[PDB]
């Protein structure tokens, strides 16, 4: 069910993300969330990305939740809020959300200990595209990239659930993208959600 | 490789 560069539905090219502001593009009811990041001590704007609900519900509301603060272990929120980017690749994605660890093995999901694939509906066609990490098949947790190049080899591997949205967005990504980075493509200097929620 | 795993990063 993935489909081609030519099937894909309106509201998600490059320039029609490029375009929005606080609402969804692709579907009216998918929510729009937020990352305020910080670079070091020093802030570098905001990120908004529509989750596209109307494709991938379970990983859509995931990501929301763990953006709102909504999502409790015994009564303790857990979520993006200081949470990292611990894995930067530039001129191919940037990774983050290991609330666990911080280090990338961290896996913790709304439903459980991970959850499954949904349908491999849209492809990495292009940079600014927000997609699951996993360990394979049906590994979901917490963990996202998001896209800095069309990167297909990843599809039907890795399912596609949001967009950024707006030129600022982009260039948050951009600026995250291009950090100095170790030999292990860590940042030496991190890259944190200070602040995040749904608008 | 260019892959985003979470745990074992491979080539």
């Amino acid at each position: 069910s993935l489909l081609s560069e030519s099937e894909l539905p309106a509201g998600i090219s490059y320039a029609e993300a490029m375009e929005g502001g606080s609402r969804p593009l692709l579907h009216p009811d998918n929510p729009v969330v937020f990352f305020d990041i910080s670079i070091g001590s020093h802030e570098a704007g905001r990120i908004k990305i529509e989750l596209f609900k109307n494709l991938a519900p379970k990983s859509a509301e995931n990501f929301r939740q763990f953006c709102t603060g909504e999502f409790r272990q015994n009564q303790v929120p857990i979520g993006y809020k200081g949470a990292t980017f611990h894995r930067i690749i530039k001129n191919f994605m940037i990774q983050g959300g290991d609330f666990v660890k911080g280090d990338g093995t961290g896996r913790l999901s709304i439903y459980g200990s991970s959850f499954p694939d949904e349908a491999f509906v849209l492809p990495h066609f292009r940079s600014g595209l927000l997609s699951l990490a996993n360990s394979g098949p049906d590994t979901n947790g917490c963990q996202f990239f998001i896209t800095c190049a069309k990167c297909d080899w990843l599809n039907r591997k890795h399912v596609v659930f949001g967009q950024v949205l707006g030129k600022e967005s982009m260039q948050v990504v951009r600026k995250i993208e291009h950090v100095t980075v170790d030999g292990g493509n860590r940042p030496r200097i991190p890259v944190t959600v200070t602040q995040c929620g749904e608008l | 490789x260019l892959l985003v795993t979470a745990g074992l990063v491979l080539a």
